[PDB]
């Protein structure tokens, strides 16, 4: 259940289907659908996105958040290969959570189960084991001191 | 003013310059390095992500976030509700900050040269220009 | 006129147009450069904005105009993908000729002012533009769907 | 079995994607689908005398299925955007009303596409997907259920 | 009759023959027989040449014209691969001619003869066909507005 | 002053750094963009061939003009009546631009600046700083 | 645990650790900074320069120390050479364990805080250093070590 | 202060980025160009080795020199009392001459400047930093 | 014939560091040696009952074999800083006192070192040298003249 | 007996082998090695070395002069491929040896024999005679003024 | 074999020396840099001016000196190109010694000086020069030339 | 047919630097005009006895033939430059004053240059300007018209 140098090299693979073009429909879409996923499986969580707007979906305030989350992921894949770079920018991305009251480790497992969920249905080919061993790795730093 | 051609000419360019895993922190290193040799004042805010020394993870890291943060913005040039939401984000991420609105003039001059060295004379310095200073503008 | 987007000059057309879409999100790109191209050409033929009628250009941002835009930009892609096939090619932009043709107002002038706007957009949205050989094959293309009007 | 959702719209506009290719690989591709059809619905040839379906490799007829591959490029990649795919589906519903082709045909042109997709892309794609999205651009022109 | 991507190709490999050396000799050579053949084909066009010396062709003055229109030529053969810098530059020697009044279409046509009837005596395996397409495109531009 | 082994020095190392269709096209952008890093006021002067955008096809002709001269300078550097008459014409082309004579100095450092990369350490600085000199030094 | 210091992780760790013996003064490197790693352990863990009495940690520069430094470094790159062998990885890390099983008071506590240092301290001397890959391989080496105590 | 594992890093960092024949005066070229331009001035003490042409063979000689003398308070990074006795012939060698404390700054900025090129992201500045100031303190 | 002095303790440094190698290239090495050891003193074997002697691919084998060349690093590695080869020669001492290993197989050991050494570097090895130096250091180890 | 680009191509990898670790250890060794050879065949040469601290072999001010010369050997060697560099550079050496008064064209010969003793005991495959014609050749240069 | 103008040696001054003659004025260079040699020779010692009265050295640049200097430059053309012959070589560089033998005046200290110039000039004219390989090829010829003085 | 003028002369000098080569290929190449000229003019063998001209493979027949392709090499590197072509031809003429040369083997030279010259390049070379210039070249050589 480590993120092995095989799998970070699959990932980055998987990584060049979903975060294609360089416009922001097929991230925000994606990343909306993970979310969506998240709300259905813990609805206490929607809560806390109030002022990036969850109110209005489709408003752009909301939208630009769904791309900052997916051009965080898509820093940390970019990332798995300069493990101390990627080691440090962790504890930030932590940083930014931890001041944020309501976020906890369960929601970040959701996440996972959301990802392990949808990523599978944008693209084929897919290797989930890999995805989740390395996923659940990079969570389990974000999340260190979250509950 | 960036129009429909010149957003598209950037965009297209920065996935080409931007680069993938190590050509970004190569770039992203080359760039702050360009920019700190040019103007020592810019360390003094880069003081909790050790500005002093580049090279270090720590600084390696900002330098990704920042790249990140402009590829958000290069993706959204053509989508003004979320260039505004993205822009008014990353000026409350630099506005509480001694930042002299000129640091992110330096920083486009030195964009511009990091990123013609790397497309060479097919750099549409142009369309950069205008549409990068529309972002630089949105979080000056 | 064999030296007349000739077998390299269609090589060079194609795989310097195959750049725009490098990624996904095509349709994104075809939509606002042809959207852009017919807006273009209405402003600097006005009696154009009637012609477009039925798609709505008066919207152009719409649903219809879009879909039109895309009609357009898959019929120029249709063109320079089948460079490398002149008979086929001939076929195609013959069908294009009738399909302008059939429409009332459509006028050569329409077809030079198009390539004028065309050769001038392109290089703005590719970094890798041989004005040369783009010239020569854009105007056998643009002759060849205007020579029923 | 599935419907064309979001999820699934994203995949095959992708899978297309991989799949459409360009010159002389998009010739092919698109005899290869005509000839698929044909094999499952000799029948249908009928229709396509005016544009030489006796012969795939005619120059008349290569123009005619790239024109028809162009056509469901659209459709495709505006599946995320409906207004727009409407707009096209409406376009090629007129071309198509007046024409007497069955289900049948639509149903084998379908079976052709995903086999043809499936050989271009050997493992990677998605057969559900491609079948209720192919499926929701027929029935917009077919204009029938 | 259209510059074609091979013919200008074409012009390359010539022009690494005719352009050599560092030297002049070999370009005010070339260049002088070239003018030599448009003054006996249209001896009138000599009359524009007054002050860069005709009158004293080893002069020094009229030599370095001479290589000054080897060189626009060399400048020339030199961006047949950089169309739009041509395009530019093209209208720039344009306007150098429509500044000498008694320059027109007519002395162009003769001096494009002149390359065609002098290059393949300078060199073998000349493809002058391929030459004349494109010095032919090249003049269009630059006498468009001479006559 | 330019003896004999010296301007041949320079025409052969001229020949490869020069180089030919495109190459010429990148060495006189980075040419002119590290002399107008260098010095901003002179876009001044090239208000007519786009000096504020190096990139664009204008000020690439007009690169490829500078170029294509000092070519017939440097190959007229043993014919000294053909050399004398070249360098008043260059300078006719110049005299009447508000142009300070130390542009042309500071052409000639970024010149053997931009040549010192391309020919390494072979360049033959000596050479070309006499020999170039004089032809600066007929038309400033 | 396939994933746990897999075929191309300990193959990375293999060759990121040789490049430290580029040059024949090795024993010099080794002495230094094995010296170094277990002056920081004992720093870390006042307990632990009891446990290296014997060895002479008090005198870190004493020929006694250097020889047990260059044994423990040695030791690390016997498990490092045999990670592509498993087999006999464990049967070496198997006869490490005894050999500290036999020694009072090391314990497991000692060798979670060495794999800290290590991890410290090893990109300070490697400027190509996957810190995943060393990671999962030296918690395996470190845990297989530390069993019997 | 440069401990054992920062030493060693220099130490390893400078085997590759020295290299060996010709690769060595093309570092030398490069970072001595890199130096005077920034400040001219450094030409002044330089007379007898052709400061003014850093492409003759005599700077060269020079420069080769310097890089050797680099090489040898490197390695000696480790042998304090080696190291002493090193620096302090070297500031012999340096003492009678008009030099600004501050050129040896300079000649700093610009070493780990070309280093950072060389090695890239790898490049281990902090070590570099705190062990080459030390050597640079015992000659200025 | 020679003695373990600067000069031939720098060249054995060298020529050990090249013949030495890494990963399956020291196990086979460290195996290589053995082979030789056992081929001069088969009568060895019963020593090295406890760690698998009868088969010398056997993993617990490899492991004391690599062990062995462990030791032998070290005491190479500092033939020129005499005061810690001293103490790395004395643990090794304890470790070989009370088994009785008589010269007669610490010198097939030698041979086996130079023998294999040899293979590995071609001509580039100096015999006299290394025999000089592994001399001295299985004086160490012995404890004996 | 001239020094041909085989022989300095050969010396080039013989160097490598010599010249490793970046400390002076074997660099310190070797050259103290080749002059105890030079002071067992020169013994009178070992006076002019007071200044540097012969008489405390182990003082650091001696063990790097004896670095200097190993360097300075080492910066020869690197220069073989850049001769007019070489050439410069070996008149310097020159200089700082004609200022040391009793330094002689003989004590040059010996520390060429002590080379050419040492060199084959620290590595095996040494090409001594490609060493000794070049070692001469620089040696000629820097005594030439030497006695 | 045979380390003095090595195989290698008379393969880098065989490469080095054709560079000079890239392109296609080599006339022009021929002259310049001959006259320049001899002029400098004579310059050096004095009575080489009386030695080349016959040539015209009195006028430089004149076609009688000219010619001259074409031919000392082919002279040594000649046998830098037969480097990879040495019989060949052989024959030519004794004809060559026979040529000299027969003009009064000249001297070996001559091709000495020669040498020296011609050291110093080459450098001056080709930006890659051996020195070494150079001083030992040009050694052989020079030799060969002036034996029979 | 043609006369030796500035663009023959220009292109004459081109060829000549194109075929003329460097190292073993000019050799080669001055020995396949030497056996070209003696299979026309057997008779002309025995004038370089003195050289060994009965074997064209013998270094000192080489060293001779380098030696008038070196004569040759200036004359048509300054057809441009009359006055010491003359020159240069003078000092040519001087050195065969003397011998018993008939025109007939002038010609049969000439012949033999231009046809080994049509091999080494192929198509790429003007026999009337090459014919012009060789005239030219050998008509201040002999002195005659
Ligand atoms: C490079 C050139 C062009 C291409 C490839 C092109 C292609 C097309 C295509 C594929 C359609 C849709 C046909 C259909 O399926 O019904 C179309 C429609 C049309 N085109 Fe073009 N066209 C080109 C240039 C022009 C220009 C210059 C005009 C200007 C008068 C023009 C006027 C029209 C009009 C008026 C329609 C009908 C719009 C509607 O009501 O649906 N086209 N064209
Ligand atoms: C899912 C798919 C289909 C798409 C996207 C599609 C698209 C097209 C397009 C773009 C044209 C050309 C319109 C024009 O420019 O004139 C076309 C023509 C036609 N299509 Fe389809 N089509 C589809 C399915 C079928 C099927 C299943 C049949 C019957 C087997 C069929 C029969 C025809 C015929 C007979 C023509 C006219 C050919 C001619 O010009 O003579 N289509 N279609
Ligand atoms: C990565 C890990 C380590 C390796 C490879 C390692 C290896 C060794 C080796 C080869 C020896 C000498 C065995 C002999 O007698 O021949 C040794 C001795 C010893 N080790 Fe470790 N060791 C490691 C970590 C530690 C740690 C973390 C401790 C802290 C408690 C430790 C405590 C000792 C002690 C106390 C001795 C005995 C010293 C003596 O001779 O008195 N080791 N170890
Ligand atoms: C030059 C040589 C030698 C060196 C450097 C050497 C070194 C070693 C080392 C490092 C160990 C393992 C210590 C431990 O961790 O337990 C070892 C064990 C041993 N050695 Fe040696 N040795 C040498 C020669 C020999 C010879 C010649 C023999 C007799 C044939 C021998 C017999 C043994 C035995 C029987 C063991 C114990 C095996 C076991 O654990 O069951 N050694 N030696
Ligand atoms: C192959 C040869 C040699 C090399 C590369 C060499 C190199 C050097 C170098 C680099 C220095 C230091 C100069 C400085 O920075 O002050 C030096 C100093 C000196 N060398 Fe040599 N050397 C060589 C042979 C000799 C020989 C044969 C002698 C005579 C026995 C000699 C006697 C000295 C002396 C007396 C000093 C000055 C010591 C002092 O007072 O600091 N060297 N040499
Ligand atoms: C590397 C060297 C040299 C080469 C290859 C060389 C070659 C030649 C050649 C090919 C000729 C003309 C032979 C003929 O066709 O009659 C010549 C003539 C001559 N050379 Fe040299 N030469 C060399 C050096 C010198 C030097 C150093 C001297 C000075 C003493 C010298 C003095 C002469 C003289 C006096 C003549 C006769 C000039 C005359 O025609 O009156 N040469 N040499
Ligand atoms: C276009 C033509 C020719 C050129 C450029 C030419 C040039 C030369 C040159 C440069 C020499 C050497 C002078 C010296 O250094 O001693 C030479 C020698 C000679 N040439 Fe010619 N030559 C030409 C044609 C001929 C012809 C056609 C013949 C008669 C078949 C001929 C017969 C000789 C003889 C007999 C020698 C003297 C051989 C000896 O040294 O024993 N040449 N020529």
């Amino acid at each position: 259940d480590c993120c092995s140098y095989e799998d970070r090299r699959e990932i980055r693979h998987i990584w060049d289907d979903v975060w294609s073009s360089s416009f922001t429909d097929r991230r925000v879409a994606i990343v909306r659908a993970v979310f969506d996923d998240l709300f259905k499986h813990y609805p206490t969580s929607k809560a806390l996105f109030e002022r990036v707007k969850i109110d209005e979906p489709e408003s752009g305030e909301f939208k630009s958040h769904l791309v900052r989350v997916a051009n965080g992921l898509k820093l940390l894949i970019n990332l798995l290969d300069d493990t101390l770079v990627l080691q440090s920018h962790l504890g930030h991305l932590a940083d930014q959570h931890i001041q944020r009251k309501g976020v906890t480790k369960e929601y970040f497992r959701g996440i996972g189960e959301a990802f392990a969920r949808v990523l599978p249905q944008v693209l084929s080919c897919f290797n989930v084991d890999a995805w989740n061993r390395c996923f659940h790795r990079l969570v389990a730093r974000i999340a260190k001191d979250l509950p | 003013e960036c129009l429909v051609t010149e957003s598209l000419k950037v965009k297209l360019q920065w996935a080409s310059a931007f680069g993938h895993a190590h050509e970004r922190v190569a770039f992203g290193l080359e760039l702050w390095r360009d920019i700190i040799d040019d103007h020592p004042e810019i360390k003094a805010p880069f003081s909790r992500v050790r500005g002093d020394n580049i090279y270090s993870p720590e600084f390696g890291a900002h330098s990704q976030r920042v790249l990140s943060g402009l590829d958000i913005t290069i993706s959204m040039l053509d989508t003004p509700d979320m260039l505004a939401a993205q822009l008014a984000h990353l000026k409350v991420q630099h506005v509480e900050r001694n930042l002299k609105p000129e640091f992110f003039d330096i920083f486009l001059k030195h964009l511009l040269h990091v990123l013609g060295d790397r497309l060479g004379t097919h750099f549409d310095f142009g369309a950069w220009h205008d549409c990068v200073d529309q972002i630089i503008d949105g979080i000056k | 006129h064999e030296h007349c987007c000739s077998e390299e000059d269609h090589r060079i057309v194609q795989k310097q147009w195959d750049i725009l879409w490098r990624d996904t999100e095509s349709s994104k790109i075809k939509i606002g450069f042809g959207r852009l191209l017919l807006t273009k050409l209405a402003k600097d033929i006005p009696e154009v904005n009637d012609l477009f009628k039925r798609v709505d250009i008066e919207h152009a941002e719409g649903p219809k105009f879009s879909a039109h835009a895309l009609r357009i930009l898959n019929g120029l892609d249709l063109a320079i993908n089948l460079l490398d096939d002149p008979p086929a090619l001939d076929a195609a932009l013959d069908h294009l000729a009738h399909q302008h043709e059939v429409r009332e107002g459509v006028q050569k002038a329409h077809f030079k002012k198009f390539g004028e706007i065309l050769a001038t957009g392109l290089p703005q949205v590719l970094d890798d533009y041989d004005a040369l050989a783009w010239k020569s094959c854009l105007k056998g293309i643009l002759t060849k769907i205007s020579s029923r009007l | 079995k599935k419907q064309c959702g979001v999820l699934e719209g994203l995949k095959v506009k992708s899978e297309w994607g991989r799949a459409y290719g360009s010159g002389h690989d998009r010739e092919a591709f698109s005899q290869a689908i005509w000839r698929a059809t044909f094999a499952q619905v000799p029948e249908s040839r009928s229709l396509f005398k005016r544009v030489h379906g006796d012969d795939t490799s005619h120059p008349a007829f290569i123009a005619h299925a790239d024109r028809v591959l162009g056509g469901l490029d659209i459709a495709i990649s505006t599946l995320d955007q409906p207004a727009t795919l409407k707009e096209e589906l409406d376009h090629l519903q007129v071309q198509h009303e007046g024409r007497k082709i069955p289900d049948n045909y639509f149903d084998a042109f379908k079976t052709a596409i995903l086999h043809v997709v499936a050989a271009q892309l050997g493992r990677c794609y998605d057969r559900e997907a491609w079948d209720a999205c192919i499926d929701h651009i027929e029935d917009g022109i077919k204009g029938h259920h």
